[PDB]
């Protein structure tokens, strides 16, 4: 019996020490087996394998508590999902446009680089190791785990088509959001007040307007008795908050607002590009950049800076 | 009890259902009647995402409430 000596990993921290016969595939030592992402299970081991690191399913207690404590899952699908995303995610460019880090397109990506530029320009930390790792190496330029991670998340696969908001609820929740706290009334003028709480991702999120000056100075939503009543924002905590609504032509101004993302096309298939307000506003289309003064068109997502925000509205007399 | 859902085009479907329902179950009775997908659907309450696994009860959804439907976005 001929072997050759290999380490095997689900966190890429903790490695394990292996001896593998060059007589049998690795996924008869193993089960599914990946080398920088490439699935090696059906092969043997070679003579220049040695030494090296492999990604392995967790498939007894210690690689499942690894990749428990790694990537905050308990979904067994989780490490097959992650690798078989990254093995096409390695492959895509993430150039440096407009001082962030975007992505090329390729494979259906808009709606990753999206999320990805985005997030760039929030205060948000993530809570699963394996997360904060890639993340850090995504602002650095090297993407291609994060983004492989943001699809096993979200339980997509590469070339899928995508939702941003639906893509950031996913990646919030392995936000550190605990202290995030929106506050909300709703006034009816027959049935009068109501307040309502929300906390972590549902106090960041909204779906019905673009303007987060509009939640502050009440949106109209229809009450139960038949009549229609006004929403608004009591108070606010949070580093930032993220305004959506079902794509509409609409008008950024600098000044206003963080970063926002529009979305071209229909309900069947669309494209995204994002505008970030810098010195001038940004459209940053992958690898593209086009400056202007103000953008319109069909936004759907819009992002604010927070602090803490309380309301200058008074109770009804 | 009744609900109401705002379709995007402007349609309010109305449901007969009990708090105990989950967010699945509504999307389901959404498709026999409208013959939208459920994995397209998304159901909103007053700004909320509503989240399949969860009940109307969850989010303290009464009766003569009014969801709005939206749709996922399927972008390249
Ligand atoms: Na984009
Ligand atoms: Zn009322």
């Amino acid at each position: 019996v001929k072997t050759i000596k290999v380490f095997t990993t689900v966190d890429n921290t903790n490695l394990h020490t292996q001896l593998v016969d060059m007589s049998m595939t690795y996924g008869q030592q193993f089960g599914p087996t990946y080398l920088d992402g490439a699935d090696v299970t059906k092969i043997k081991p070679h003579v220049n394998h040695e030494g090296k690191t492999f990604f392995v399913l967790p498939s007894d207690d210690t690689l499942r508590s690894e990749a428990f404590e790694y990537y905050h899952t308990l979904d067994e699908s989780f490490l097959g999902r992650y690798m078989s995303a990254l093995n096409h995610t390695k492959k895509w460019k993430f150039p440096q446009v407009g001082g962030l880090t975007s992505i090329k397109w390729a494979d259906n990506n808009s709606y990753l680089s999206s999320v990805l530029l985005a997030l760039q320009q929030l205060e948000v930390k993530f809570n699963a190791p394996a997360l904060q790792e890639a993340y850090y190496r995504a602002r650095a330029g090297d993407a291609a785990n994060f983004c492989a991670l943001i699809l096993a998340y979200s339980n997509k696969t590469v070339g899928e088509l995508g939702d941003v908001r639906e893509t950031m609820t996913h990646l919030l929740q392995h936000a550190n959001l605990e202290s995030a706290k929106r506050v909300l009334n709703v006034v009816c003028k027959h049935c009068g007040q109501k307040t309502t709480t929300l906390t972590g991702v549902e106090a960041v999120m909204y779906m019905g307007t673009l303007s987060y000056d509009n939640l502050k100075t009440g949106v109209s939503i229809p009450c139960v008795c038949g009549r229609d009543a006004t929403q608004y924002l009591v108070q606010q905590e949070s580093s930032f908050v993220m305004m959506s609504a079902p794509p509409a032509e609409y008008k950024l101004q600098q000044g206003t607002f963080l970063c926002a993302n529009e979305y071209t096309g229909n309900y069947q298939c669309g494209h995204y590009t994002h505008i970030t307000a810098k010195e001038t506003l940004y459209r940053i289309d992958g690898a593209h950049l086009t400056k202007m003064s103000e953008y319109k068109g069909p936004v759907t997502d819009v992002f604010y800076k927070e602090t803490s925000y309380t309301t200058t509205i008074k109770p009804v007399s | 009890m009744q609900i109401f859902v705002k379709t995007l085009t402007g349609k309010t479907i109305t449901l007969e259902v009990e708090p105990s329902d989950t967010i699945e179950n509504v999307k389901a009775k959404i498709q026999d009647k409208e013959g939208i997908p459920p994995d397209q659907q998304r159901l909103i309450f007053a700004g909320k995402q509503l989240e399949d696994g969860r009940t109307l009860s969850d989010y303290n959804i009464q009766k003569e409430s009014t969801l709005h439907l939206v749709l996922r976005l399927r972008g390249g």
